[PDB]
C-alpha cells in the first residue's frame, strides 16, 4: 500500500462518485490524493488481498462482514475519542465493536422496504399471501407485481424470518452461535411460499439485481424490495414510486436483517493518520455525508446533525419502520459462513435443485458442520502448542497432528508451524502426518 | 489472527 495517498473500496451500488467527491474535498485541503474504487466482490477480495498486506487503505462494507476481518487481524483499532463518538447514534458504535474494540466507523443505517409504482399500484398488497392473484391480473395487462434479487439471500430474508427464521439466536447481548435458526418451521414456511411463487410464475427464478432494477425503473413490475441507494436511479427514470413496509406472512412483520454501512482501516496501511482525518473531519460531516447521500442515499445515517435532517423525509420514515420491524445483524466471524449457506439453500430451492426443507436441512447441517470444524481445528492448536511449551512432546504432538488431519491442504499450517516448533519437534511432528 | 486466516468456509 503507498504511503502518501488513499485508496478506498466501497460497493458499486453506494454513491461512490460522491465519496469521490469528499477525496478531491480531502486533496484539495491536505496533500493527498484519494482514489475510490468499486471492484467487484470487495467483501471477499479485502480479506484475500489485506492478509498479503496490499488492499484498500480503507474499506467500506455493512458491519456484518468486519468481525471475520477482525479475527483475521486486518483491521486497525480505531481511534475517536468521547467528543467525536457522541456525534453518532450510540447503537452505531455497538455495530462496529468487537471483542471491546472498534474496529470500523459506522457510516449509515441500511434496511430493505417494499418500492411500489404508485400508478400500476395505488393501494399495495400488505401481505405476501396477496400477491400471487396480484400478479395475476397485472399479467393480464402485460406487467408484474413484482421483482427483486433472488440471487443475494439479503432480500429473501426478510421473508424467512418473518414466521421465525433466524442466524445465531441473541442471548443477553451474546449471539449463541450453537444455536442456528436456518431449518426451523418459520424459515421453511417463508422460503416455502417464495418458491410456490416460483413454481406458478409469480417470479423467476432467475431475476438478480440488474434485471429488477431495469423492471422497476421500466415501469414494467409493479413492485421491487431494494434499499435506500436504489431510489437515485428510480428518480431519474420518473417512475411515481412510493417506499413502505414490506409485505406480512402469516399475519407476520418481514424482518429485514439491518446493516451498519462502516468503514474499517487496512491494518496493513502506512496512511492510518490520513484514514482518520479523511473520516472523522470529512466524511463524517454534514457536508461529507450530503455529497455521497445526493450521489445515492445512504439511509438514515449514523451523524446525529444530519440526520435530525433525513428523519423528515417519509422514504426514510419507512426505512426505520422496516429496520425496527427486523434486527441489526450480528458482526461475529460466523456470518460469512451463514450467509453462504443461506445463499446456497435459497438459490437450490428457487431454482428446484432441492426441495425447501432439503435445502435449509443442509444450509442447517453445513454452517454446523463448518463451525464444530472451525472449533476443533482451533481448540488442538492451542492445546498442542500449550503442551509442547510444557515439554510434553508426545501428547502435544498428538494434538498438532488431530488439527492437520483435518484441514485438507496443510502446506501453510505446517509452514507457520515451522516458525513456531523448535525444529526437532516439527520433524517428530512431520512423521505423524 | 494467523490461525484464522488459515480458516475459510470452503475449508483449510
Ligand atoms: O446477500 C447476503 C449479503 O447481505 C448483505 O449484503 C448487502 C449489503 O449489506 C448492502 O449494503 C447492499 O450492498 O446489498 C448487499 C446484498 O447484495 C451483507 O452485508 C453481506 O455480508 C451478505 O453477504
Ligand atoms: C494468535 C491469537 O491470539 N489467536 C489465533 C489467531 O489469531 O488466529
Amino acid at each position: 500500500i503507498e504511503e502518501g495517498k488513499l485508496v478506498i473500496w466501497i460497493n458499486g451500488d453506494k454513491g461512490y462518485n460522491g465519496l469521490a467527491e469528499v477525496g478531491k474535498k480531502f486533496e484539495k485541503d491536505t496533500g493527498i490524493k484519494v482514489t475510490v474504487e468499486h471492484p467487484d466482490k470487495l467483501e471477499e477480495k479485502f480479506p484475500q488481498v489485506a492478509a498479503t498486506g496490499d488492499g484498500p487503505d480503507i474499506i467500506f462494507w455493512a458491519h456484518d462482514r468486519f468481525g471475520g476481518y477482525a479475527q483475521s487481524g486486518l483491521l486497525a483499532e480505531i481511534t475517536p475519542d468521547k467528543a467525536f463518538q457522541d456525534k453518532l447514534y450510540p447503537f452505531t458504535w455497538d455495530a462496529v465493536r468487537y471483542n471491546g474494540k472498534l474496529i470500523a466507523y459506522p457510516i449509515a443505517v441500511e434496511a430493505l422496504s417494499l418500492i411500489y409504482n404508485k400508478d400500476l399500484l395505488p393501494n399495495p398488497p400488505k401481505t405476501w399471501e396477496e400477491i400471487p392473484a396480484l400478479d395475476k391480473e397485472l399479467k393480464a395487462k402485460g406487467k408484474s407485481a413484482l421483482m427483486f434479487n433472488l440471487q443475494e439471500p439479503y432480500f429473501t430474508w426478510p421473508l424467512i424470518a418473518a414466521d421465525g427464521g433466524y442466524a445465531f439466536k441473541y442471548e443477553n447481548g451474546k449471539y449463541d452461535i450453537k444455536d442456528v435458526g436456518v431449518d426451523n418451521a418459520g424459515a421453511k414456511a417463508g422460503l416455502t411460499f417464495l418458491v410456490d411463487l416460483i413454481k406458478n410464475k409469480h417470479m423467476n427464478a432467475d431475476t438478480d439485481y440488474s434485471i429488477a432494477e431495469a423492471a422497476f425503473n421500466k415501469g414494467e413490475t409493479a413492485m421491487t424490495i431494494n434499499g435506500p441507494w436504489a431510489w437515485s436511479n428510480i428518480d431519474t427514470s420518473k417512475v411515481n414510486y412510493g417506499v413502505t413496509v414490506l409485505p406480512t406472512f402469516k399475519g407476520q412483520p418481514s424482518k429485514p436483517f439491518v446493516g451498519v454501512l462502516s468503514a474499517g482501516i487496512n491494518a496493513a496501511s502506512p496512511n492510518k493518520e490520513l484514514a482518520k482525518e479523511f473520516l472523522e473531519n470529512y466524511l463524517l460531516t454534514d457536508e461529507g455525508l450530503e455529497a455521497v447521500n445526493k450521489d445515492k442515499p445512504l439511509g438514515a445515517v449514523a451523524l446525529k446533525s444530519y440526520e435530525e435532517e433525513l428523519v423528515k423525509d417519509p422514504r426514510i420514515a419507512a426505512t426505520m419502520e422496516n429496520a425496527q420491524k427486523g434486527e441489526i445483524m450480528p458482526n461475529i466471524p460466523q456470518m460469512s459462513a451463514f450467509w453462504y449457506a443461506v445463499r446456497t439453500a435459497v438459490i437450490n430451492a428457487a431454482s428446484g435443485r432441492q426441495t425447501v426443507d432439503e435445502a435449509l436441512k443442509d444450509a442447517q447441517t453445513r454452517i454446523k458442520e463448518a463451525l464444530a470444524v472451525q472449533k476443533f481445528f482451533l481448540e488442538e492448536i492451542q492445546l498442542g502448542e500449550e503442551l509442547l511449551a510444557q515439554g510434553d512432546y508426545e501428547k502435544g504432538v498428538d494434538h498438532l497432528t488431530n488439527a492437520i488431519a483435518v484441514c485438507g491442504q496443510p502446506q501453510q499450517l505446517l509452514q507457520v508451524l515451522q516458525q513456531t516448533l523448535p525444529p526437532p519437534v516439527f520433524q517428530m511432528l512431520l512423521t505423524k502426518l | 489472527p494467523r490461525l484464522s486466516r488459515l480458516l475459510s468456509y470452503a475449508g483449510c
